[PDB]
């Protein structure tokens, strides 16, 4: 791990770290249900908003393609029903 | 020294469940390797015994030879599904910055397409024979040395027993090279580490040990995806296939519609949307070569971030590929779908993966 | 003599890959391929001529011609 | 007077006569653990492209 | 030649290539005899003549 | 082109001298009307070496002690330059 | 940086031509891989049409399928000859000190023995069938599972096309594992370097660049070895084989003498010199396991030098092995040679490779 590209990068870029205090609890003292429903709600809402954002162009283009698909499908149905093939 | 085992490799904490797709693909590679080795131990490659030895010996003389065959088929299909999800995630999170990992992955993708095609050729059925014929007709369009080349590929003017035997040797050989390339894939990744949901440069205090947390997450996601996989093995065994491949090959008869497997359809579209055969070959080669990142080499290039516009365009690319596959299958009877087929193919060919910083410059 | 000839030969042929590669190809063709291989072929074909397949075929044709006209 | 009469082509010819694909003499004093050996040095006095 | 200042300039990242030395390469027309002879020589078939 | 200026060979034991120099030459072809050839034997000179040779002829034929001049290989010939008139 | 290529790895100047045996072994591995891949692209594994397609289709319909087959056979023979010389050299110069290199080498030797056996089985001739029968009968002596295991291995009570197909798949697969183990072999060697004629601890000023001097020496020695190898491919094409293998196998008829290939004879001797079958199997396993150096594991051990006495005993080992092979094949008609066969086997089993410093100690 010490001879890895990401370790080399962190040594080149980051300074010698100082003044950082981390606190960790053992999993036997942490409840798996502790922050469950709140996180479910928050993440669901976030993903709903984000997909509503980034999905709009796809929705618009899919609507245009659906219009074209309907037109072509009924054109070909009319062609087949009149022996015009 | 168990501690030394824990700390031999550390990753970011932002590995969402979407980062187990590589492990799922590994599971399916293992399944394909084992099932294929068991099948090959009961397989004879010839035009007089191949189709029979699959449906009359493998699937009816053994206890669960049918189960082994269904595993092989549906494992191929699910391997392709998982690999497509893997690629889509890599594009979504701007993982092209992992240059070694990306190049090895593209090589593996091309290899896996080749493996799937050659394997589908081994069931000497109607679809297998006529897919071989169509692809080789693509081959013979090469200027100058095409026809001779075709003969060398077939060992004759038609597909025959020697053709099946060489295809069998290729199908056996390639997956092991794929295994080596997977090893290289993982070696490069462990050299550069994983992106995660967001890209950060972390010191050892911000990273976590890979073992055993991520192995347990991989087991969990793998069991879920194996449930989904086995739903198809036992209850939709023939959903990822065409029934005409259960008809023994008839060189004198061509099927009504020759259609490849769902995971090769996009490539097939690139051939139907380009009228000139030579131009189609050239465009396919350029497409495959352009998925890579082998140019520039000695010009300074670096990678910037990705944004919401790019993510939305990626979703659009997915839509266009799906539409192109369906339409390229539909154009056989209805000729008015050429408009939408060509439109979708042109849209696919004009998708930006890497934002060229060279877009902006000044003239002398 | 050897000094001047060596200098000329080196400066003319062996100094540049643009000449050394065609010189090597000329050696491959007009010495290894069409001088040793073909040479041994011709030698073998000539040594064993009285019992050659072609000789047998010719004698057969002649004997058939003789037997037919009788 | 003889120094302003030198031609760039003459200088190039002199440089090519004595440097290109010739045997050098090397002297090393110090940590020879890192200094390349003669054989390698003899193989870099010429280039494949030329 | 490009009529653009479209290349990033870095200290010392100059004259980098694969095969030869920048500024010390022949006219590319000197390799035409090599390529011609190599193509003509290599592109030939061989048969043992077994009946 | 840049070669040596013309010189004078002098043989000691025989005591016999003679001028010499490098003569360029090329394959004959049409000439040029607007060009009178420059000094080619003594490049970049006003051609004084002829005057120096003419002046020095009496000195050399009379007998010169040229032990202070370089020799030519292992022979008995020494080179006298014609940059300046020879008096000794 | 061409210079960096020269200095990438350096070795000792005391590399006599005897240190090209590894390179020659790699040459014959390459030849075997290529010729075997060409054969397998024309091969059908089945008792009905195996012997026929080797002798009637591969050899007589292709342009030089006969030459491919002869290359493959004599390449196996010469690969074993070179490996035996390689092992003899490594024992002569006390190369058991290269612990990792030696262990990988022994694993590779076992793999190659298996590859040779499974390959010889594929020619469904008299010798192949009955060698399989004898070996699998030796399998039948295991306590409490000999018949269940034998049935599992053969797929039935008798050798058949399924057995041929298993053997074909194993023969195809094993050489690729062999290539991986060769890569590991060379990796370890580069880690610990070579011994040479004598062992010295050399600084960089006493070592030479590996490339291109030793590459050119390898080319020279390989050229000479290939001359010797081709003198057999073209003029003695069946010197190492047995004519009974040019007879299609009859399960109802047993050959007069069942003799394996000349590179397995020593093992066969161990079987013939031990009347009890279980004891013979135990001795075989112990022999193969004692060739390795996996014990002691945590006790302190180190290797001293080698001397003239050990080299003389090495010559004696060679003599005993050769005589044991010849006698093992002779004893089928001449009963009095059992004495000399047993004597040679006993002399072989008591040969000291590693002189243990534990031979000398005191008591509490
Ligand atoms: C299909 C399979 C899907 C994957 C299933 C496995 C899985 O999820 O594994 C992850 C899962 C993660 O472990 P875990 O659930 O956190 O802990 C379970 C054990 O406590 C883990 O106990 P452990 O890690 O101590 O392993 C027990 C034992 C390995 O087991 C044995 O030795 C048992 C056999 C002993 C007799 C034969 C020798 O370890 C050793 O022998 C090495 C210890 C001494 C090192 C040198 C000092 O299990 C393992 O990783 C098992 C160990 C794997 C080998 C490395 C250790
Ligand atoms: C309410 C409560 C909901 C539950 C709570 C919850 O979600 O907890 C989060 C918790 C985990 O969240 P996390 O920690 O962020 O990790 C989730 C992901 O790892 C990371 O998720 P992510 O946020 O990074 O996003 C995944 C990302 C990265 O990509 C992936 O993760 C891979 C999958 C990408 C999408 C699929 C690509 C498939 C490509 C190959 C297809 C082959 C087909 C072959 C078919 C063959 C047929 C023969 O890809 C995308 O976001 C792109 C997909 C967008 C989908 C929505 C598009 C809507 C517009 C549609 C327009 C009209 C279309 C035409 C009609 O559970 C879930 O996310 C469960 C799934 C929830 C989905 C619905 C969410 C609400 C909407
Ligand atoms: C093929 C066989 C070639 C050798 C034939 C025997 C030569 C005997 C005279 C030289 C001699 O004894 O060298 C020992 C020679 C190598 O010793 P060496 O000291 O490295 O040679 C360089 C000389 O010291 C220094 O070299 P040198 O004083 O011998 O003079 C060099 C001269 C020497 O060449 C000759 O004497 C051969 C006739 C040239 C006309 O070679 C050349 O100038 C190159 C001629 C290339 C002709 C290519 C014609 C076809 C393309 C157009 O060893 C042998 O003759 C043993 C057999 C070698 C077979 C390779
Ligand atoms: C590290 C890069 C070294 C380097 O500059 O290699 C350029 C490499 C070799 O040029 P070189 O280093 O000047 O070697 C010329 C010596 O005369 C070569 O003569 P030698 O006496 O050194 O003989 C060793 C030579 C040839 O001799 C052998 O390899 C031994 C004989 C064949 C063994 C296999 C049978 O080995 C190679 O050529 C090895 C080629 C693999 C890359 C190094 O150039 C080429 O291979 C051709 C470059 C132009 C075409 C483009 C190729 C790449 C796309
Ligand atoms: C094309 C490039 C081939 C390799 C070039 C090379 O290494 O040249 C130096 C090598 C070795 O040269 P060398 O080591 O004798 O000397 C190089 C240095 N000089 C010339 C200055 C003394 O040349 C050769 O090996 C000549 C033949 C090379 C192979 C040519 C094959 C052409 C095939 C074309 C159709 C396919
Ligand atoms: C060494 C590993 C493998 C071996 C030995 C092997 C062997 C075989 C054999 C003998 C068949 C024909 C039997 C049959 O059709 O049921 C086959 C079919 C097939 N293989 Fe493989 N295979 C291997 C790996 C793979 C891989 C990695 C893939 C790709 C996912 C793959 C895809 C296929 C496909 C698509 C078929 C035809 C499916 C069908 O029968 O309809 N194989 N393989
Ligand atoms: C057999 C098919 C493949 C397998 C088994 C495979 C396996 C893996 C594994 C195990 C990882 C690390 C775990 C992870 O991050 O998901 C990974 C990462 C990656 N793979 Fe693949 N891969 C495959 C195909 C591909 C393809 C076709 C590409 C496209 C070029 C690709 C590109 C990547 C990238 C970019 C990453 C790192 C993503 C990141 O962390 O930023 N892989 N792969
Ligand atoms: C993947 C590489 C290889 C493949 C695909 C392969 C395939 C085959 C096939 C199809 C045969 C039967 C055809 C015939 O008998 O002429 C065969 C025979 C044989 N192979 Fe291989 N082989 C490979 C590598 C090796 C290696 C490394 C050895 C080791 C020496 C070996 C030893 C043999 C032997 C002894 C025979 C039988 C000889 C005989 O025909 O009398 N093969 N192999
Ligand atoms: C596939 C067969 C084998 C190949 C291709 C192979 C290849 C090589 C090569 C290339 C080397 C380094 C070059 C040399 O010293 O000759 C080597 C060294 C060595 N091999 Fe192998 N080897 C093979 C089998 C074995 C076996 C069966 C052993 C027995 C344990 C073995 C033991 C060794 C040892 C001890 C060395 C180092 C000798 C020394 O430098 O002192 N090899 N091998």
């Amino acid at each position: 791990e010490g001879h890895s590209a990401y370790v080399a990068l962190e040594q080149r870029v980051n300074t010698r770290q100082k003044g950082i205090i981390q606190r960790h609890l053992s999993p036997y003292d942490v409840d798996i249900r502790g922050n469950g429903f709140r996180q479910i709600y928050r993440l669901g809402m976030q993903k709903i908003r984000y997909f509503g954002l980034i999905g709009t162009p796809c929705l618009l283009v899919a609507g245009a393609y659906r219009g074209i698909w309907v037109f072509c499908e009924r054109l070909e149905d009319e062609r087949y029903w009149s022996n015009a093939l | 020294n168990k501690i030394s085992l824990y700390r031999s490799y550390s990753t970011t904490i932002l590995l969402s469940p979407a980062y187990s797709l590589g492990f799922c693909a590994s599971i399916f590679i293992v399944i394909q390797i084992i099932s294929g080795y068991i099948l090959a131990s009961n397989y004879i490659a010839s035009t007089n015994e191949s189709f029979n030895i699959i449906h009359n010996v493998i699937m009816r003389e053994l206890d669960t030879g049918w189960l082994i065959r269904f595993n092989h088929i549906n494992g191929c299909a699910f391997l392709f599904i998982v690999i497509y999800m893997h690629i889509y995630r890599s594009l979504y999170h701007n993982s092209i910055t992992k240059t070694s990992v990306w190049i090895v992955g593209i090589i593996m993708y091309i290899l896996i397409c080749g493996i799937a095609f050659t394997g589908y050729s081994l069931v000497y059925g109607q679809m297998s024979l006529w897919a071989i014929v169509v692809i080789c007709s693509l081959v013979t369009a090469i200027p100058f040395i095409g026809n001779k080349l075709l003969i060398l590929i077939w060992g004759g003017n038609i597909v025959s027993s020697v053709t099946l035997q060489r295809i069998f040797c290729i199908h056996y050989l390639l997956p092991l090279l794929l295994i080596l390339f997977i090893i290289i894939h993982l070696y490069n990744l462990h050299n550069v580490n994983s992106t995660g949901d967001n890209y950060f440069i972390n010191n050892r205090y911000d990273r976590i040990n890979f073992y055993p947390l991520l192995l347990i997450r991989d087991v969990f996601i793998g069991s879920n995806i194996l449930i989904i996989y086995n739903i198809f093995v036992y209850y939709y065994s023939d959903l990822f296939g065409h029934p005409d491949n259960y008809v023994p090959a008839n060189p004198l008869v061509t099927p009504s519609e020759i259609m490849p497997e769902f995971y090769l359809l996009p490539f097939y579209a690139l051939i139907r949307a380009i009228p000139h055969k030579v131009l189609g070959i050239i465009i396919m080669v350029l497409f495959l070569l352009s998925l890579t990142n082998l140019y520039p080499i000695y010009f300074i290039r670096f990678y910037n971030n990705i944004n919401i516009l790019q993510r939305s365009l990626l979703l659009l690319l997915l839509l266009d590929l799906v539409i192109a596959s369906k339409l390229c299958l539909l154009i056989n009877h209805y000729e008015s779908f050429y408009l939408l087929l060509i439109l979708s193919i042109l849209c696919v060919l004009s998708h930006h993966i890497y934002n060229t910083s060279f877009n902006f410059s000044n003239s002398i | 003599m050897l000094a001047n000839f060596s200098r000329f030969f080196y400066k003319t042929f062996l100094q540049s890959n643009a000449t050394l590669i065609p010189l090597t190809l000329v050696f491959t063709y007009x010495x290894x391929x069409x001088x040793x291989x073909x040479x041994x072929x011709x030698x073998x074909x000539x040594x064993x001529x009285x019992x050659x397949x072609x000789x047998x075929x010719x004698x057969x044709x002649x004997x058939x011609x003789x037997x037919x006209x009788x | 007077e003889q120094l302003d009469a030198i031609s760039r082509e003459d200088l190039i010819r002199v440089a090519h006569e004595y440097f290109y694909d010739k045997d050098p003499v090397v002297a090393v004093i110090g940590d020879t653990d890192n200094v390349p050996e003669y054989d390698a040095l003899r193989a870099v006095t010429y280039s494949v492209d030329l | 030649i490009v009529n653009r200042s479209t290349f990033f300039v870095v200290k010392g990242h100059k004259n980098k290539g694969l095969i030869g030395i920048a500024g010390a390469r022949h006219n590319p027309l000197v390799w035409l005899p090599t390529l011609a002879l190599g193509g003509v020589w290599a592109w030939r078939w061989a048969s043992a003549g077994t009946i | 082109m840049n070669h040596e200026r013309p010189w004078v060979f002098l043989n000691k034991v025989t005591g016999k001298w003679g001028a010499c120099g490098w003569q360029p030459f090329w394959k004959a072809t049409s000439q040029s009307l607007n060009y009178i050839p420059d000094n080619f034997i003594a490049l970049r000179t006003n051609g004084s070496w002829v005057r120096n040779l003419w002046q020095s002829s009496k000195v050399l034929d009379r007998g010169l002690n040229a032990s202070g001049y370089p020799t030519v290989g292992t022979t008995d010939w020494v080179r006298i330059p014609l940059d300046a008139p020879l008096e000794a």
